[PDB]
């Protein structure tokens, strides 16, 4: 429930003078910069926290390529899932 | 008040919205705790979805330590919730008459308490305020957890804006006004009152307001000769003030002191995929005696032949600056949005080959003074069956944005 | 800047406007008028907090549990007006030796009925269901009234000799519960015995009788003086009179009184409360009478003479006579939403007679 | 026989073979082939499900299996061609690939039966059956056969087992006995792909000059060429190939056609493998038995 002055143009800045949010140490865990176990698999992964799920984990593009990854949940399962697209 | 076969007894206490009482059965003389949510003060107020999101949650929950909702009975007058009551009253009124508890109690009730704690997060609920005032005993003097007025409902990637509950007792990154998850501010709520079950004194206290934020955001604390250090450890890795170095519910389970003593009562396809899938933590001890290992087929060339994750687009500019630019640009791709906050974004697209339609949340944060981050959060559909991938065309749109925004 | 007035729904917002307009043209200032619905739950949700609208339009009983709140303003009385506008009303405004409400009209219910059909009307409760199961063959009914708000149907429960309250003196009983009693259970049970002998049907509210009586569908029910101004668009030609007693005892009709009730705002003048607003008594309270519907029961000699000539005023003076002033204390809304309960659950099976009424008795003793 | 088998794969859905939490990529067409096989291996995934973006829809898959066929069929000489096949795109290959056949994409939903899981295994020849749900279009997990039958043999219970037991690997007659495709430890890989890419054989034992087997070339093996940049020769032999790891694998896993069967899939389970290369006294290699087999036989 909260107002909004303008749409099409910007008429005014805010009236507070900071709103920046700070990022939590919890989207800062990163699950594929961690170090698996050798004799279990390297396609498995340790089980994530369920708040850093949705969120997009991108690998920095190196050779004109994008590098991005989410995890996605399911009922009892989840799913990490990484897509290399060119641009 | 009476709607079924109950007469109110002594006022118990002012609660959070409005007082509670006791029933007594007109017959057998149950006594029941009924929960007097008066409807002019609540709806005075617009925490009318609030309610609604404990109503909810207290349908479903079933556990011999949590106080347990048997109905909810809604009439122009007031709001009544009906729950079991028990003889024993409040953990503060304990601690108090009792002074410092030994142990084989303490040990206990904690146990006990945190089996609790677990069931409720299982569930996706977090309860803020932890205090012995909230917590009731039994005849049989166990615990119950009572007061649930100040609980939410734990969403799929979200985060909480909402700081409340006791002054002393609320954790070091909430009273900072910062987004945090529930688990681990039970946690640490958890791990003061069990000081306060072995010592008798609080914590963290002080009669000046902003000290007591300055003792709390300090990890020091007064370490007694009265227990082992086992608990000593137990409490200095539970209670750190880094929410990344602080501990889980796993992380207290095997612990060697919660162990002692442990009635199984409280842990409970599954657990066949447990057992014998599973094998298909790494060990302290078994690496430093052992120097052979049997590698997985699938990786040994890899570790006889021998990548930073970040977490998103990062951009060193103005606030507004930055948020403008995104704007111009996903107007450039011809998409659209709508905002909710300045720096918060929900947006949408249509599918050129069916006519669904898939969504997403931008919500921009800040790593440091110098820099900020760009979050990119994907939606769940929550009806139709969809022939298309939800995750490859939530990819497609935040790669067509970042393309425009990077080049 | 703007006067907001919520008022209930079967009021008429031009009335008034036409009362409003002569004041209006003199201050140069315009008054909204909406009517939402459920106006007894929308006034003390802002009252307490001071939002919002600015005047309230309802019956005074429901005040006397705001006024114990301290939501409410405060007026003086004043010796050159009080004696000379009304004899007695002010007893009926009087909290706390302090006046909290103006009274405007003294209000009974009454008998509506049909003179083409039926052109003699009863005089007794006991020969309705008997001209019922008369009517049941001609494909008619006798009487279909709102069977969900209790204040229609109390004078048939209390009509046999059950009481909840006792008013002979100041002296009254808490510990007391009076409304299990012999003749409170002859007369639920008889409404249940009307209800289960099919002669009445138990799903009509306040909607469906007003939608049944606007279009002549029933021939009597008892609404009060707003229905009349509809009745005129009908081609039904029509009586109001006294309504019938029970056993010898008449009927009891409580007498509500519609008062305005100034909400809360930021600045409130002391003078404006008494001195204005006693002006704006005597112009605003007499036009409105004389323009759109008589009330017919003033306190004010001269337009009572003229009042005093409609013989449809002297049936409800005829009913207002033999029934119950309604005590200002405000425990009888903790009665009202009782009275309510219990006529709703015994209509729809969930609980008995027997249960109801000792349901009602425990709502008393235990709220 | 199949009084408890086929029952128990048609009661039990695809769902719960699915491990909890598991890293899974794919890949788009536009992409170039070096770039994603470079990836592969640093990703420890061998095959990705194919996405085409102007489609909608996942075209197909890439496993191991391509990277030996274009290794194969575009391979002139070992220092000075090896320009054309750099640049070379996935949907360019896709492309001519299906000249001469046009094989889609199958797919099975996880809430359907694990028979026809490996229903469709057999009857499409194919190792890796990705699982895609209906409603949300997200493609969960490949299954795989090692997968189906370390589930198997380890849920059995003495109990539920059958009285199938009794009988040995030899009178049972299962696997390929009469062809059995080998190359020498002095021969290049380049024939050992040809005979990969020809016959439908998913590995070879190499064996000596007595013919006893010293040790295996697989087609997963390969992917080290790509990992220590050594794709580039393919003249050298499999030896030189396979000395990388020669002070760290253990010995060649092998059974005999005298043991049980319980044994035999038991050692299978506990060393991971694809096969196990039955042998004699002599050593020298009579058959070769697959996992591909070994399901078949448990289906019917
Ligand atoms: N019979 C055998 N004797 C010796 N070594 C073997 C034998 N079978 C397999 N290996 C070794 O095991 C490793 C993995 O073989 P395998 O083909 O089972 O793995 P994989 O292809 O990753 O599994 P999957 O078939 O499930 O994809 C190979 O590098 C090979 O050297
Ligand atoms: N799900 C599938 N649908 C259609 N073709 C496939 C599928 N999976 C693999 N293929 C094709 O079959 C060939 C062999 O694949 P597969 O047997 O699954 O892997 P591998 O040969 O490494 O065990 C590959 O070249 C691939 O192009
Ligand atoms: N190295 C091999 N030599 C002979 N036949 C084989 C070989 N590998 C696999 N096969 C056969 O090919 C079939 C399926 O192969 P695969 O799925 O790759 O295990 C089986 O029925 C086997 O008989
Ligand atoms: O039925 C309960 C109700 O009765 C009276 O309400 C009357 C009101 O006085 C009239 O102005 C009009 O609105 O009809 C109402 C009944 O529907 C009491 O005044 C009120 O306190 C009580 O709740």
């Amino acid at each position: 429930p909260g107002p909004y002055g303008q749409e099409m143009y910007a008429f005014r800045s805010a009236a507070r003078f900071k709103s920046p949010p700070i990022l939590p140490p919890h989207l800062l865990q990163v699950i594929l910069n961690k170090d698996t176990n050798i004799s279990c698999d390297p396609a498995l992964l340790p089980e994530p926290n369920h708040v850093m799920l949705n969120h997009l984990y991108a690998l920095s593009i190196k050779d004109s390529v994008m590098v991005l990854s989410a995890t996605h949940r399911y009922k009892k399962k989840y799913v990490t899932t990484l897509l290399y697209k060119p641009i | 008040v009476k709607i079924g076969h109950y007469i109110l007894g002594d006022t118990l206490g002012v609660g959070t919205f409005g007082k509670v009482k006791v029933g007594k059965h007109e017959l057998t003389g149950h006594k029941v705790a009924v929960k007097i949510l008066n409807r002019q003060k609540i709806r005075s107020l617009d925490v009318v979805g609030k309610i609604r999101r404990e109503i909810q949650n207290l349908k479903l929950f079933r556990h011999p330590h949590i106080i347990k909702l048997y109905q909810v009975i809604s009439t122009p007058s007031d709001i009544f919730m009906v729950m079991e009551y028990v003889s024993g009253g409040e953990l503060f009124d304990y601690i108090c008459k009792n002074g410092r508890l030994d142990e084989k109690e303490s040990r206990r009730l904690f146990q006990q308490i945190l089996s609790g704690v677990d069931y409720c997060h299982r569930h996706m609920v977090v309860h803020r305020d932890l205090k012995p005032e909230n917590v009731l005993l039994d005849a049989h003097m166990n615990a119950k957890i009572a007061d649930f007025g100040l609980s939410n409902m734990m969403s799929d990637g979200e985060f909480l804006r909402t700081s409340c509950g006791s002054p002393n007792y609320a954790a070091p990154e909430v009273i900072s006004g910062r987004l945090y998850a529930g688990p681990e501010v039970d946690i640490w709520s958890s791990g003061v009152i069990l000081y306060a079950l072995l010592c008798g004194t609080l914590p963290f206290d002080d009669d000046h307001v902003p000290t007591l934020f300055k003792k709390i955001c300090d990890g020091i604390f007064y370490t007694p000769q009265y227990l082992n250090p086992s608990v000593i450890s137990l409490l200095k890795h539970m209670l750190q003030v880094d929410p990344m170095k602080r501990a889980t519910i796993k992380d207290i389970r095997e612990h060697e002191w919660f162990k002692q003593d442990l009635p199984k009562y409280l842990f409970p396809n599954r657990r066949i995929m447990n057992e014998a899938k599973d094998f298909y933590s790494p060990p302290d001890s078994f690496l430093d005696d052992h120097h052979l290992t049997r590698p997985h087929p699938e990786r040994v060339p890899f570790l006889v032949a021998e990548a930073k994750w970040h977490l998103g687009i990062r951009s060193q500019s103005r606030p507004n600056d930055i948020m403008a630019e995104v704007c111009r640009a996903i107007k450039q791709l011809d998409y659209e949005w709508k905002v909710v906050n300045p720096y918060y974004l929900r947006v949408r697209r249509k599918n050129p080959v069916t006519s669904t339609y898939s969504k997403m949340s931008l919500q921009l944060y800040q790593v440091d003074s110098r820099t900020y981050l760009l979050d990119f959060r994907s939606i769940d559909d929550e009806l139709t069956p969809r022939p298309g991938s939800h995750t490859i065309e939530f990819f497609e749109m935040c790669a067509n944005l970042i393309k425009i925004l990077a080049q | 800047g703007k006067l907001v007035i919520w008022i209930n729904g079967d009021k008429g917002y031009n009335g008034l406007a036409e009362v409003g307009k002569k004041f209006e043209k003199d201050t140069g200032i315009k008054v909204t008028v909406e009517h939402p619905d459920k106006l007894e739950e929308k006034f003390p949700q802002v009252a307490a907090t001071g939002d919002g609208p600015d005047i309230i339009f309802w019956a005074h009983d429901r005040f006397g549990g705001y006024a114990q709140s301290g939501l409410l303003a405060e007026i003086t009385p004043a010796a050159a007006f009080q004696d000379k506008l009304y004899p007695f009303t002010w007893d009926a405004v009087r909290y706390n030796g302090k006046l909290i409400a103006y009274p405007i009209a003294v209000e009974a219910l009454s008998l509506i009925y049909n003179k083409d059909l039926l052109p003699n009307p009863p005089k007794t409760w006991e020969e309705i269901p008997a001209l019922d199961k008369e009517l049941k063959a001609k494909g008619k009914s006798a009487l279909m009234f709102n069977l969900q708000e209790p204040y229609f149907t109390w004078p048939l429960i209390a009509a046999d000799g059950g009481y909840a309250f006792k008013y002979e003196n100041g002296k009254y009983d808490i510990k007391d519960v009076g409304v299990d009693n012999a003749g409170a259970k002859a007369g639920l049970t008889f409404l249940v015995d009307l209800i289960k002998n099919k002669h009445m049907n138990a799903d009509t509210d306040y909607s469906i009788a007003e939608a049944a009586f606007n279009k002549g569908e029933t021939a009597m029910t008892i609404n009060g003086p707003w229905a009349w101004s509809n009745i005129d668009t009908s081609a039904v030609n029509y009586g109001v009179t006294v309504l019938p007693t029970f056993k010898g005892q008449p009927s009891k009709p409580f007498v509500g009184v519609l008062s305005a009730g100034i909400n809360a705002a930021s600045p409130n003048k002391e003078l404006a409360k008494e001195f204005l607003e006693n002006y704006l008594l005597t112009d605003e309270g007499l036009e409105a009478v004389n323009k759109d519907k008589p009330l017919g029961a003033v306190a004010l000699k001269s337009y009572e003479e003229e009042l005093a000539k409609d013989p449809r005023i002297a049936a409800t003076m005829e009913n207002a006579q033999k029934g119950e002033i309604m005590p200002n204390i405000p425990q009888m809304s903790a009665f009202w939403y009782a009275v309510r309960t219990a006529v709703i659950n015994a209509a729809s099976g969930r609980q008995t007679v027997d249960e109801a009424l000792k349901d009602a008795q425990t709502n008393a003793a235990e709220f | 026989n199949n009084s408890v088998y086929t029952f128990f794969m048609k009661s039990h859905r695809c769902y719960d073979l699915i491990p909890t939490s598991s890293k899974l990529v794919v890949f788009d067409t536009s992409l170039q082939v070096k770039k994603a096989f470079f990836a592969l291996v640093t990703n420890g995934v061998r095959a990705a499900p194919l996405w085409d973006s102007k489609k909608q829809s996942f075209v197909g898959m890439l496993t191991i299996t391509d990277f030996i066929n274009i290794l194969h069929r575009y391979y002139k000489s070992a220092l000075v061609q090896i320009y054309e096949l750099e640049e070379h795109k996935i949907e360019t290959w896709r492309e001519v690939y299906l000249q001469d056949s046009f094989k889609p994409l199958v797919c099975i939903s996880p809430n359907a039966s694990l028979f026809d899981a490996v229903s469709s295994l057999i009857r499409n020849k194919i190792h890796r059956l990705p699982v895609i749900d209906p409603e949300s279009g997200n493609t969960l997990y490949i299954l795989t056969h090692k997968r189906i039958l370390k589930f198997l043999k380890l849920f059995i219970t003495e109990f539920p087992k059958p009285e199938f037991m009794s009988k040995s690997l030899e009178e049972l007659q299962i696997g390929t006995y009469a062809n059995i495709a080998m190359v020498r430890t002095t021969t290049p890989v380049y024939v050992a792909l040809g005979i990969f890419v020809q016959h439908r054989v998913s590995a070879l034992p190499v064996v000596d000059e007595k013919g006893r087997v010293v040790d295996i070339y697989s087609k997963f093996d390969v992917i080290n060429l790509a990992a220590e940049k050594t794709y580039n020769n393919l003249d050298v032999s499999v030896t030189k190939a396979l000395q990388h790891r020669s002070h760290y694998f253990e010995g060649v896993l092998k059974c005999y056609l005298h043991e049980t069967l319980e044994t035999i899939i038991n050692r299978l389970v506990e060393a991971e493998v694809h096969r196990l290369v039955v042998v004699d006294e002599n050593d020298v290699v009579k058959g070769i038995v697959s996992l591909s087999d070994i399901l078949q036989a448990l289906v019917l």
